[PDB]
């Protein structure tokens, strides 16, 4: 899987 | 040797017109549409998530967060209802950028924004990285059946306060957003990939630089690419415990603190194109109004 939106 | 004259929005209005600056990347985020009525993480009070107590999540993030939706889709859909705007008019921002689009400076917009407001500024797809997805598009989230759904359809599922199911199979159909937690398209890693082998400067608006991957996007240009940024407040800056605007060693970054309709204009009136903005704001705007 591609990176992964994190805040 | 530093391509600005001087670390100033002078400095990169001359640097603009200069025979160098031929491609241009835009990083933009949620302060280029609070304008436009569409509010944003960092504002007290009416960010997004401030005034989430009626929907009775475990934490106030998880409204955004995947997991959470996959479950409970319901809150973000009530949500979405009460901050659908009764209009879609874009900024001065985004029409800036539109400029730099009808005048080949424009490479590439990267937008954390779901709000559409690019695409009806008039930048295409091809001009466009929406980092973070959309709300333009919609699939039904069965793997076998995908189906795609557009925002008009969409939007009267929202307001008639149905949760939107699929004609063909019945399963959810979510916006086509990326949420907390799902990877980011593969457009995004693969215009990171090319864009910023030659850009000749950075145009970074409306953003706190603190969503990943989406932030790393500045570290990406070569070290003599000047960076812009045009927000209310200083971003980007390494954390104390990146952008180097007022070191002994900065040479290359420059915040103008404000309104980003207001430094866009500005930088419009230094390049020549302040009518040129104007005009088409407010011809624009005119259009909406009367297609309404
Ligand atoms: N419009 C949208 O699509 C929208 C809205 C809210 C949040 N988000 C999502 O949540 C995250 C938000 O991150 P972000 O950095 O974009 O937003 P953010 O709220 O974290 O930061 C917005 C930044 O813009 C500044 N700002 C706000 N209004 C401004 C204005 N008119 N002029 C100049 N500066 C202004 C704020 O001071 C802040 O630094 C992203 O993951 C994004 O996808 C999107
Ligand atoms: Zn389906």
């Amino acid at each position: 899987a591609l990176p992964k939106k994190y805040g | 040797e530093r391509l600005l004259d001087e670390l100033t929005l002078e400095g990169v209005a001359r640097y603009m017109q200069s025979e160098r600056c031929r491609r241009v990347i835009c990083l933009v985020g949620a302060g280029i549409s609070t304008s436009a009525g569409i509010p944003d993480f960092r504002s007290p009070s009416t960010g997004l998530y401030d005034n989430l107590e009626k929907y009775h999540l475990p934490y106030p993030e998880a409204i955004f967060e995947i997991s959470y939706f996959k479950k409970h889709p319901e809150p973000f859909f009530a949500l979405a209802k009460e901050l659908y705007p009764g209009q879609f008019k874009p900024t001065i921002c985004h029409y800036f950028m539109r400029l730099l689009k009808d005048k080949g400076l424009l490479l590439r917009c990267y937008t954390q924004n779901i709000d559409t407001l690019e695409r009806i500024a008039g930048l295409e797809q091809e001009d466009l990285v929406e980092a973070h997805g959309t709300f333009y598009t919609s699939h039904c989230v069965s793997a076998s059946c995908r189906h795609e759904y557009p925002l008009s359809w969409m939007k009267e599922k929202i307001f008639s306060e149905v949760t939107p199911k699929c004609e063909d199979c019945q399963s959810l159909v979510k916006p086509d957003i990326v949420f907390f937690g799902e990877s980011l398209p593969a457009r995004f890693f693969s215009c990171m990939q090319s864009d910023f082998l030659k850009v000749d400067l950075l145009l970074v608006m409306g953003t706190s630089l603190q969503v990943q991957p989406f932030a790393s996007l500045i570290s990406k240009a070569p070290l003599s690419t000047p960076r812009l940024l045009i927000n209310k407040e200083k971003a980007g800056q390494s954390d104390p415990f990146g952008m180097d605007f007022d070191s002994k060693k900065a040479y290359r970054d420059v915040a103008w603190l404000g309104e980003c309709d207001q430094g866009c204009l500005a930088l419009a009136e230094l390049l020549g194109w302040k009518k040129e903005l104007e005009d088409l704001v407010r011809r624009e705007h005119a259009s909406i109004d009367a297609q309404s």
